[PDB]
């Protein structure tokens, strides 16, 4: 439904953190996340106009710049059976987001924002756009668990060594 | 009422209200998000400065520039500093007054029309419009001739015009610019040392660079005074305290502007495309460009520029008649006060781009809207 | 409602309510067995006293201390301690009130794992945190910026931080410390004859040097003065009756943490480290960390340490640029003040670690709550 | 007669003689001074132990080194550790034989004229050479073209290369490398709590980081694999005979060259800063380019580094054309042995700087020999 649609290549590189940066307990990863998936998703300039303001006209409703409108975008996210017209286009974009060419470049960073920053902290309770964005670039779903352990303890020698 | 222009600067965004001589407020072109943990609790807010704040605060700070080259790249990076010029710093609502974007010449059709996209869709000012940059220069000039060495942070570019009427097919434009000058500063400051890596000290070269290079009138007789080197070093105090010199490398970052290949470009320098865009115009109006030199953009503030190409040129003119450089004392800001005398005009107030005739027309309107 | 801070001191654990202002109750970190007969029959049971009655009662103990360079090694005493602090000198239920355990930097995760897991499945206390030690003591400063020589009992370290951002990779850590600084100074009252040898002596030691020993301005210049020992020599009385003095060993005990050679560390002295430190910080805040260093730890509450390391950084800094030692008059309690300052700010009850979020989690839950 | 070839190695002296297939000698470039009484009367001696003899003794050392980040800090040192090359270990007369020094790119100048001044008026050579790095270790290829991958111990850096023809402005240059990795690694040790804290445990760090550390081919999903944590530790045994064990530290230390962020420098990783070399080179020599990148120096030894790098570049080129990894079995080794290869040719002999010619020109005549 939107084919003759591309992107540029490497166009999310300067938007995902540093590592250091993502370890911050005043680091809302929802909205940083979905500012590398807006940036990511940028549509190429090689792309026809009436397919591009689509996508784009698309996006504005779905993928908001202000912190207000994605803070609002989140209000239906708890009802999202009654909002069916916006529930029924987020499939489309998570369509266009499963054949995006990068998509193992995206997939390796999307679940590196999962641990380090702790995006997926809810594991099945997250939302209907951090729930299905996820699951259109992890295509099995099996994010729910694997990020919360961390091999706690275990000894097999000596104490202490100085 | 009135109306905004906002320079859409390379480096440093210039912006102000029409009929103003001086832009209210200047601001360089930085956006920055932090890149430490922020284990307070308090001032862990405010996760993307921009503006004067992200340049105070640059030490926590990854600053990236949302235009390179004079394509605009980033456009959510963009929206935000153009939010930053009219809410945080002009206060002014901009669906009131109408505004004028300014845009470097032969950039994408997309720059443009994504830029009318976001400024009606967006902030929903009332009228737009779309000027070439060296074309408001000339009304900085209060002249209706003569080329512009329009030199940018991130673009120079060449626009020659006869009175009234501009040569579109002799406009030429090179990307070496300040930011290419300071990324060759940088080369040659670890030739002496002094490594400055990131982009917290790719701002302090652009110190060490405004306040120090100048750009030699001879480039090898005044390499030469470098060998037996007694007064040619300057010393600048780093913002940490501890103090640098320099030497040959003061005079050799600005001669990137006319050997492009230190920086390894194949290209003419600013001297000599000068000179072949005035061989490409018509052979009536060359006498009149040579007398009509306009030096403009805060990369023609170096000391020595106009008695450097007043020398150059003149090696490739005809020798027979005269050569002039028309380099004012305000070629920063040339752009923004030709733009706010152009907004300023009575026979100007039918030459906007209103909503009501966007609304059926589209992005593509200010094609039709001088190229 | 209220919640408790208790600073896990690696000497003297310091505890109190949240937003007091001093810490109710300051009891030394240790744990004792009797190690003698005890052929009374009424008075041979409590056969493990802990703090301050192990503190009275040292001379028939072996006291051992549970936290040694920071690390807590003996669980089984650690238990024993917070028992202390909770029921018999804080009266105070351990399962109504949330508690806040406070910890150095670059400890090992199993004394932070092991330390949660230790504070439900024994405590079973509402919820708890975390804090690394000197990112408390800036809250006691009221100023968001600037390192921290946080030199407690056991550990000493510095933990830069601009404001809001930490550095991570510039803490540095030191196991030089009280401890050492109390053992060196055992092996040189043997050149003077005072041998104390064992753990009750070791205590008493300490009394000797929190006393008496001052950080020398000048430490060669004033060796000299000992040359010509006239007023150095002070004199203390030993708990038994017979007095002692003691000269040069006043002030070269705290010159270990100067010269971490004299107990044969191969380091950096804690003025060097600290520029060490800072160096490894970026080059903006270094302008600002050299205005903001606070002391902090009991360690440094030597006379003249405030006066001795803003003379030696002086001298490894560029000198043209200021220096600052925020050394407070509370440093013995700054970490205990900024960890009563942290839980009671309303911003903060949502950045607990709940008991409902800790069954589903397992004891990794504090390596996602602040590293 | 015969020429020497002796790479200034950051972490390990390679030497030997021209035209050998192997250096004849490689030791660690190590000077040490000891830190402790001596009360022997006999062996006292030797007051700076530098080679391998301060390898074997370096529990009563304090080991320095005397080139950080490819820069040649301790010139007093450095003339000591090639007084161990020539006499100690070579046996050979340096006034005889021709030298071959080699360093990295962008290092400053003074790096090189210090260097040739100590070595004629100091060492007495007949005549010296100073190569790039990278372009050595394409002799080692065999082939005339493509970027080299040249990470040392002190500096990584990518000379792009055409056939001949070298990019001079597209050479870039990181100083993550070895040393930052195991500096990285004693940082993450002390998460487990194997807390190696000086300069002799720095040098077995090293010894736990050649044995052990593997580089992932994907990152989060085999960090997943240490989640179950069933296969991925080994265990290592220290000199004094307690033995360490290490899980996830083993790959998450060298995924420093591709996350930079994790020492926390502002950089691209080096299978990005690969790419953004190529994208500065012309666009016909990036087809070739792509074919042809060399991996070189001995902190690409780890293993499964040419598996990462093919796949992330190819992650970044356009995906309609091929990639190579040209990792040889002898990498470690590879800048002498194109360095041993470049001294023998017929070719070579006039390209020398003799002294006859030094005499006259003082130490800015490696300046202008390959600049
Ligand atoms: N006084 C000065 N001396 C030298 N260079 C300057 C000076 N002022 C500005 N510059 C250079 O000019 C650049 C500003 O150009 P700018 O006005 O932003 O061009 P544009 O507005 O077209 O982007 C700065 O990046 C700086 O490098
Ligand atoms: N007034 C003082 N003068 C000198 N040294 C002191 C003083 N008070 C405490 N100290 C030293 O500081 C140590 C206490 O440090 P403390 O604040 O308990 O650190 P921590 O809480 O990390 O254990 C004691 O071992 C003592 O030697
Ligand atoms: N086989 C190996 N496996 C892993 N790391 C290695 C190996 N060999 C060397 N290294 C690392 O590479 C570094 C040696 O690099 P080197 O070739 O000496 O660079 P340079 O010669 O430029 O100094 C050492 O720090 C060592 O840690
Ligand atoms: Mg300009
Ligand atoms: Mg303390
Ligand atoms: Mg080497």
């Amino acid at each position: 439904p939107f084919s003759g649609l591309k992107f540029k290549q490497n166009s999310f590189l300067s938007t995902v953190p540093s590592v250091t940066n993502m370890h911050s307990m005043h680091f809302d990863a929802r909205e940083t996340f979905l500012g590398v998936i807006r940036k990511a998703l940028e549509p190429d300039t090689s792309t026809p106009f009436p397919v591009r303001r689509a996508f784009d006209g698309l996006r504005a409703e779905i993928l908001p710049n202000d912190t207000i409108k994605s803070a609002a975008l989140k209000a239906q996210c708890s009802d999202i059976d009654k909002h069916p017209e916006l529930k029924a286009k987020m499939e489309t974009l998570k369509e266009v987001i499963t054949h995006h060419p990068q998509k193992e470049k995206l997939a390796e960073i999307a679940l590196q924002f999962a641990r380090e920053a702790g995006l997926t902290r809810l594991k099945g309770e997250t939302d209907y756009v951090l729930s299905n964005v996820l699951d259109g670039l992890i295509g099995d779903g099996s994010w729910r668990a694997g990020p919360a352990y961390e091999s706690y303890l275990n000894k097999p020698g000596v104490d202490r060594v100085i | 009422t009135t109306a905004l222009v906002c320079d859409n600067g390379s480096g440093l965004v210039k912006a102000g209200f029409a009929g103003d001589d001086a832009p209210r407020a200047v601001f360089p072109s930085i956006v920055g998000r932090p890149r430490h943990q922020g284990v307070m609790v308090g001032m862990g807010q405010k996760d993307s400065y921009v503006g004067d704040e992200a340049q105070s605060k640059r030490g926590i700070l990854t600053l990236k520039y949302p235009i390179e080259h004079g394509i605009i790249t980033n456009w959510d990076d963009m929206e935000k500093i153009w939010h930053h010029t009219f809410y945080n710093e002009l206060r002014v609502a901009p669906e009131e007054h109408p505004t004028l974007l300014t845009e470097a010449p032969l950039n994408p059709k997309a720059n443009r029309e994504k830029m009318t996209q976001i400024m009606f869709e967006t902030f929903n000012v009332p009228a737009m419009y779309v000027a070439i940059q060296a074309v408001l220069s000339l009304y900085a000039s209060g002249r209706t001739t003569g080329i512009v060495l329009d030199s940018g942070d991130g673009v120079t570019h060449n626009v020659p015009i006869y009175e009234g009427y501009a040569l579109p097919h002799a406009i030429m434009r090179l990307d070496l610019a300040g930011r290419d000058l300071t990324d060759y500063l940088m080369k040659i400051l670890t030739e002496r040392g002094y490594s400055f890596v990131t982009t917290a000290e790719r701002e302090i070269v652009r110190d060490i660079k405004e306040k120090l290079c100048y750009v030699a009138l001879d480039f090898e007789n005044e390499m030469a005074t470098a060998a037996s080197s007694s007064s040619l070093e300057k010393s600048y105090e780093l913002p940490d305290g501890q103090v640098i010199t320099i030497g040959n490398e003061r005079f050799r970052c600005p001669e990137t502007l006319f050997q492009p290949s230190f920086i390894g470009m194949e290209s003419a320098g600013i001297h000599e495309t000068t000179y072949n865009s005035i061989m490409k115009c018509d052979i009536d109006i060359r006498k009149d460009l040579y007398a009509n030199n306009v030096m403009s953009g805060g990369t023609t503030m170096y000391p020595g520029i106009a008695d450097r190409m007043q020398k150059e040129i003149t090696a490739l003119a005809p020798s027979t008649m005269k050569i002039k450089i028309i380099a004012p004392p305000e070629r920063k800001y040339s752009v923004w006060i030709g733009g706010s005398i152009l907004a300023s005009l009575s026979t100007f107030q039918q030459m906007w781009i209103t909503k009501q005739e966007y609304d059926e027309a589209g992005p593509s309107i200010v094609h039709r809207k001088c190229f």
